[PDB]
DNA sequence: CTAGCACGTG
DNA sequence: CACGTG
DNA sequence: TGCGAAATTCCATGACA
DNA sequence: ATTGTCATGGAATTTCGCA
DNA sequence: CTAGCACGTG
DNA sequence: CACGTG
DNA sequence: TGCGAAATTCCATGACA
DNA sequence: ATTGTCATGGAATTTCGCA
């Protein structure tokens, strides 16, 4: 009926007048430089776009091309994209072409014991009946403790950390959401000591980057030391742990031990510059160092990055999707933006959830 | 002639036997000379082996120039000498029957023995489990002669567990 | 003895005169703004650098800092790097900081059947007792055939490809070095038909990119079509295979079927533009299309990329290194540069080998 | 009135029974109207089921506007009609006892039957295995009326297996 | 090529 | 049965 | 012969391994 | 003794409808 | 968190 | 025993 | 107050997950 | 209801030794 008026030489917003619209074999057609196409009623376009799309569940232009092989109507892509934003199958299966925001480079913890980082390396080749290593990295310094365990138990974590807390108690302990860290047993162990548990966003190990990155130099040293030799790493952990805590970070030009104490212990090639100074005279300088350290800047945002806005429609990457299963949960809403890289959403199981935008994509269309 | 630093000397003795708390009978006392920082290690005997095992833990964290002790068999074994030599630690000994620690340390093991006593009174066989807390106190008690507690001298920061 | 002349006020190339060199406690020292350092003889520097290095098997500056805590001699880093280039443990364990050359964008095969790409998708959730899919992608067009098998056998490959060769015989068949493609049984099957077997460099699936990339759209479609539904993919393969072969590539603005035949079959939304033309008139146009297609250019070389030169010392990534095992074979020599991205080397087992530079790093120092 | 294209009509018959080569007795012959391109499918019987199974293979590669056949039970089943309808293929039939293929096709099945005969002579029960080669020849034999072989008409390129 | 395993919680 | 490639 | 809207193209991103 | 590729959807750009 | 599996060759 | 996180 | 060499710094790359 | 990090080695740059 809307098309009836075209045939009555009447102009309709979107239908260019210069073109000749007419009837042939019970259909309204239009001669285009593309060729002769059909102008279906509005009532059939939703169906037509659906028909074309469901062929290969094709994207925008790939669906448009299909339709444009036969039909023409004003702003087809509008009528296309409207359905793309509603085909649940494509929304949950298609990948994103938006890169996350640029990473945060959080402020390095101010003093030692301000924040620990804890992680488990392993399993490894059984050495002395042990399989895992609980790595504890001090936030500010990078001074690292290495405890061997038989399992990533809550037990082995406490039974190791108690030896460490003996030295000193840390304000915050940071860690992925591994079972031994998320258990009630541990949550409570932390409460006895007035330790605050910080937890990394799930499926995002870079949040425990401090320790994961230390895991490298640990594994990498272990590897060099076991070249052409069986893998008995247990007897080597202390060796590595000392060796690493006293290994310079060229950027800082200090070693983790140095950053923690302000002076070298009786280790080889020990720095003696503060030997003239009194401990006070040398402990002052250490306070300056720890502040006058180097801070990485936030990297440039990718040419086509996306930052999360409250209320915006977004979806969470499916953790372990089965074979031939969509890699995205249904669209969720952004509740709270903790920072340009962290978000509280409303997950698919009707729960509150804090996720890194790395495991999100902005719902397209 | 050169101002004293942490790690410059580590002093040891054993303190035992004590009532068997979970199987541990003695306690290897390590104290830093300059800061007065203290490490305790519950050992089942004051053998060189328990000593080595415990110091093997400590010497993963830090290594001292000198280890100063009395002439206990634990400390004067051939083994223990070979142990210190490999790590470049010097072994100094107090003349027998004549403790030669220092004012800071003298009061420190004083502070430790006084600390340990409270545990024998209060907790007859639960002292083992509380070694960490003791160690915290010892490292968090202030000082007269110096305005600081060890945890401020060893790390240069206020503790998050002060006493 | 070389240092004796310093003490005799004599200048020695590299030892700045302005500094005061002297003896103290049986060692030759030098007052530096760094502090007072020792100048060991040449005879001890190799050992000293080795001593400092082996602490944590530290890199350049990290080793230099250790040494510079005590000693000074002219061009320490020269005496440092000399050993870094010889510590086998570091050479084989340390990662590279050089990105590969920029990728080649090889010429798209000229005509259909000029080159096939073959690959195996799977295993998958057993559908109808089948587990794998042999994907065959035509180089020029992208027209793709999908054959279901129970195993990535040589048998299943031949027994499928015979059905395909029935249609036409291809000049070249390209594929990774999967057992079924590298077997004598297949090599010979290809010889019967005057098919040349091309083989991708090992541990480099992007060389079979044509097909791997098709694997996506295949898996991705399969996924969308099995949403909220058990995974019975067998009955869907043909559906997908048609659906995909007739799905436009927006860049080309043609579909694989189109590129192969020059006209659409009786599929939905079929392009009818050539309906006026004769087959000859339409088959000519198809020859123009196939040539006037789009060709991706080689991307900019990374700011710190490396291209292989003949004779240059290089090492090959260890395929499956065990836990705590070095990820690089010992250094090998570049024999022949097939292209800025492909190399013939002399492998660790004394064999000739053709590898992609992606699995190489230039031996440092 | 509109110039003929490939896929515009697919012609079929069966050619059988033949001597049991590995279990196959009949052969479904598909020929494209315009190019004369030929697909053979060894089936164990000329049922609609074997026909559907075989065309299900073909109609994965291409789908024709019309399928033209004679009035064999295989082609006139209710099933086969429902089969073609779902895919939008039209079914045209030759009047019974009066083949209505076309000159190109007439000679083509001629060329196929003549081709198949050589196999019965030469290879008494190895014809099955050679269906691909036959199919290659059929698709690579040149043409008088047109200067081209099907493999040049269907693909627009010279074959790498010419005859 | 992708399946596993560990742990701690309902 | 181990190794290479996937 | 210029202006606004609409359609096309570009292209970084990610997945196939 | 070989080589990455392409569907995707916002954004950038080119084209179109009308004067 | 990393072990597996498949295949075809000596 | 299944699910989540690693 | 400049020039060449030597030492320092920068920084993209990759691995830890 | 939290956040990437750092050893590495060529190259770029700054500093040093000497006039
Ligand atoms: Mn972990
Ligand atoms: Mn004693
Ligand atoms: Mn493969
Ligand atoms: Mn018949
Ligand atoms: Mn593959
Ligand atoms: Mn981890
Ligand atoms: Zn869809
Ligand atoms: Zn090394």
């Amino acid at each position: 009926a809307e098309l009836d008026q075209l045939l009555q030489g009447h102009y309709i917003k979107g239908y260019p007048k210069q073109y000749t619209y007419f009837l042939e074999d019970g259909k309204v057609k239009v001669s285009r430089p593309e060729g002769v196409k059909i102008i279906p009623p509005q009532s059939d376009r939703q169906k037509i776009v659906l028909q074309a799309h469901n062929l290969a569940h094709t994207g925008r232009e790939a669906t448009l091309l299909k339709i444009a092989n036969l039909y023409w109507w004003p702003n087809m892509r509008k009528d296309v994209v409207k359905q793309l934003g509603r085909c649940q199958q494509c929304l949950i299966t298609n990948a994103s072409n938006k890169a996350s925001g640029p990473i945060l480079r959080p402020d390095r913890p101010q003093k030692p014991f301000d924040k620990f980082f804890i992680d488990y390396i392993g399993p490894l080749p059984p050495s002395q009946g042990y399989l895992y290593v609980l790595v504890v990295v001090d936030g500010m310094t990078g001074f690292t403790w290495l405890y061997p365990t038989k399992a990533p138990s809550t037990s082995a974590t406490v039974k190791s950390l108690n030896v460490l807390t003996s030295i000193a108690i840390p304000k915050v302990i940071h860690s992925d959401q591994g079972a031994a860290f998320t258990s009630s047993t541990f949550a409570e162990w932390a409460k006895e000591r007035g330790i605050h548990l910080e937890f990394s966003t799930p499926y995002h190990p870079q949040s425990s980057g401090k320790v994961e990155r230390k895991n490298s130099d640990i594994k990498r040293l272990l590897t060099k030391l076991l070249v052409g030799r069986p893998t008995k790493w247990y007897d080597l952990l202390p060796v590595v742990q000392l060796a690493l805590n006293n290994t310079y970070s060229p950027v800082l030009k200090y070693t983790p031990h140095q950053l923690l104490f302000g002076i070298d212990s009786n280790t080889p090639f020990a720095n003696q510059d503060t030997l003239d100074l009194t401990r006070e005279e040398e402990l002052s300088l250490l306070q300056e160092i720890r502040t006058s350290l180097y801070h990485p800047s936030t990297p440039p945002a990718s040419s086509r990055s996306w930052s999360p806005v409250v209320g915006q429609l977004v979806q969470e990457r499916v953790a372990r999707p089965a074979s031939l299963r969509p890699r995205w949960h249904k669209p969720s809403t952004v509740l709270k933006v903790l920072n340009p890289r962290t978000v509280v959403i409303l997950d698919h199981l009707g729960n509150n959830r804090t996720v890194s935008i790395d495991n999100l994509k902005p719902t397209s269309h | 002639d050169r101002p004293q630093k942490p790690f410059d000397k580590f002093f040891i003795d054993y303190i035992g036997p004590l009532p068997p708390s979970q199987g541990y009978l003695y306690v290897l006392v390590v104290v830093d000379g300059m800061t007065g920082f203290t490490w305790l290690y519950p050992t089942k005997a004051p053998s060189t082996s328990a000593t080595v095992k415990s110091l093997n833990v400590l010497t993963s964290i830090a290594i001292p120039k000198v280890i100063h002790s009395d002439q206990g068999a634990a400390f004067t074994s051939s083994t223990f000498a070979e142990w210190a030599k490999e790590r470049g630690i010097h072994l100094e000994f107090s003349t027998p029957y004549h403790p030669q620690s220092s004012g800071k340390v003298e009061r420190k093991n004083s502070d430790i023995k006084r600390l340990l006593t409270k545990l024998l009174v209060g907790r007859p066989t639960k002292w083992y489990d509380l070694l960490p807390v003791v160690q915290l106190a010892l490292n968090n008690t202030y000082s007269p002669v110096l305005k600081y507690t060890p945890h401020q001298l060893l790390f240069g920061i206020d503790s998050n567990t002060p006493f």
